[PDB]
């Protein structure tokens, strides 16, 4: 349908919400969160 | 190994003797249901002879 | 029949993320090759693995063992028709060509399944073709196959109080919905823990109770949860033998807090891999941290990150900025606080939230009825 302007114009993908909150936080989900209990 | 040897053989009491070994250990690991099997095979086997004395 | 070939796929899991050995991929992948008549586990492994050295001749002897139950199978396909029985043909070629199933993926299915379908004399004679489309719909994650075969179950294979396999049915949707995003088909459909007893891919039975466990830890509701792996003693002993799994479920009731991300680690290096929780790594990990600060916001209204602190080990600015995202996230509603520093809780959703659902059904509820009262009138 031709609206006058426009014609000119779950795999891995709900997971979205929480990779785009981890992209740069906790990246390795673990391997500082085990470690962080001999840090203090 | 020990249920397909003595259901065939004579002593119905050679069953419960180690029946009631089993319901010991499945009262230990916890199978209460399969604990109230053995329960009952032994109550069914002591309807017939008196036993080893003890 | 199946068996190596699932551990193959636990081998193709296994070397497709880490490189830390890549010699696997001769060891117990030759191991595999020379087993099963498995052909394609190389054919296919031979560009994505190594050089594969000189890897055609000790393949040529069995790709010429493969050709000679295949001529044997093309000689029987004649052979079959003068023994005056029933359908002999058939028979004849779908036992071996099942076989060539599990010789090659694709082939030997569409060459023999599209004839060994033709009759249906009872519902294992398609059953076992839809599980020689399991097998491959493990091993290459399809959707169509692996969908629509159990579309087929679910056209006429409800008949039958046979139960072994209508419960593996049961089996392999909960292991298609983990496969991907489940929360509760897989807890819903892997109640049936212990009246399974023997499968393919129940190659690790303890396994299928890691499983069971690792999806009845999120779908279960804590009155459920403690019915089910506490008040479940025919469960007990499967999980009995695992000490970590019953650790922190043990201390998952206990509310054991510091044992929590030890055995949490625990459980997520396993995540690591283990197949089909690829989609699962990373979520897995959050949601069960929010799982646990469920009830640990119910424990408080006046509670300190202090105490949190020392619940955990060390949590003060890492749980500072971790609970932080969880509010982001939106759920688990805390008001975190500097120097006065007073985590406190709110008050359940009855407040003017049950009030409003109802006209945020009926705003686009509504919007449905408005414009469909506007459908008469053009």
């Amino acid at each position: 349908m031709s609206e006058k302007k426009q014609p000119v114009d779950e795999d891995n993908w709900d997971d979205d919400n929480v990779e785009d909150d981890f992209s740069n936080q906790l990246r390795a989900e673990l391997e500082k969160h085990g470690y962080k209990m001999e840090t203090s | 190994q020990l249920l397909r040897e003595l259901k065939k053989m004579d002593d119905k009491a050679l069953l419960v003797e180690v029946q009631l070994l089993e319901s010991k250990t499945y009262h230990a690991l916890s199978n209460l249901p399969k604990a109230r099997a053995a329960l009952t095979s032994a109550r069914t086997t002591a309807n017939a002879i008196y036993c080893p004395p003890k | 029949p199946k068996n190596p070939d699932l551990r193959i796929a636990q081998l193709r899991f296994l070397l497709s993320l880490p490189e830390h050995r890549g010699d696997a991929a001769v060891r117990d992948e030759l191991m595999a090759a020379v087993r099963d008549n498995n052909m394609a586990p190389y054919y296919e492994a031979l560009c994505k693995s190594l050089d594969w050295q000189i890897d055609v001749d000790l393949l040529n002897k069995m790709k010429k063992a493969n050709e000679d139950e295949l001529k044997r199978l093309d000689e029987e396909l004649e052979d079959a028709e003068k023994n005056l029985g029933e359908s002999e043909i058939r028979d004849a070629m779908m036992a071996k060509a099942e076989y060539l199933c599990r010789i090659g993926d694709k082939e030997g299915a569409l060459t023999a399944f599209r004839k060994t379908y033709d009759k249906t004399v009872a519902l294992g004679h398609r059953l076992d073709i839809v599980f020689y489309l399991l097998r491959i719909g493990l091993f290459y994650m399809d959707n169509d196959l692996i969908t629509r075969n159990t579309e087929k179950a679910k056209s006429l294979i409800e008949e039958g109080g046979d139960w072994d396999r209508r419960n593996r049915l049961k089996v392999y949707q909960g292991l298609y919905c983990v496969a991907i995003r489940d929360f509760k088909q897989a807890a819903e459909l892997f109640l049936d823990t212990v009246s399974t007893f023997t499968s393919y891919e129940l190659m690790d039975y303890k396994t299928f109770v890691t499983y069971t466990v690792y999806v009845s830890m999120i779908a279960l509701e804590r009155p459920d949860l403690r019915e089910k792996v506490i008040k479940g003693a025919e469960i007990l002993e499967v999980l009995h033998s695992l000490p970590a799994v019953r650790q922190y479920l043990f201390s998952l009731y206990e509310c054991r807090y510091s044992v929590f991300f030890q055995s949490l680690a625990v459980v997520e290096q396993e995540m690591k891999k283990d197949w089909l929780f690829a989609p699962h790594y990373r979520y897995y990990v959050r949601e069960m941290r929010i799982h646990a600060y469920s009830q640990l916001l119910e424990s408080y209204r006046s509670l300190t990150l202090g105490y949190m602190a020392e619940a955990f080990g060390v949590g003060v600015e890492f749980i500072d900025q971790e609970l932080s995202r969880f509010i982001a996230a939106g759920r688990l509603h805390c008001k975190i606080d500097k120097v006065n520093e007073i985590v406190e809780t709110n008050r359940p959703d009855s407040k003017n939230w049950q009030y409003q659902e109802t006209i945020k059904k009926g705003d686009l509820l509504l919007n449905r009825v408005q414009k469909l009262s506007r459908v008469i009138n053009m």
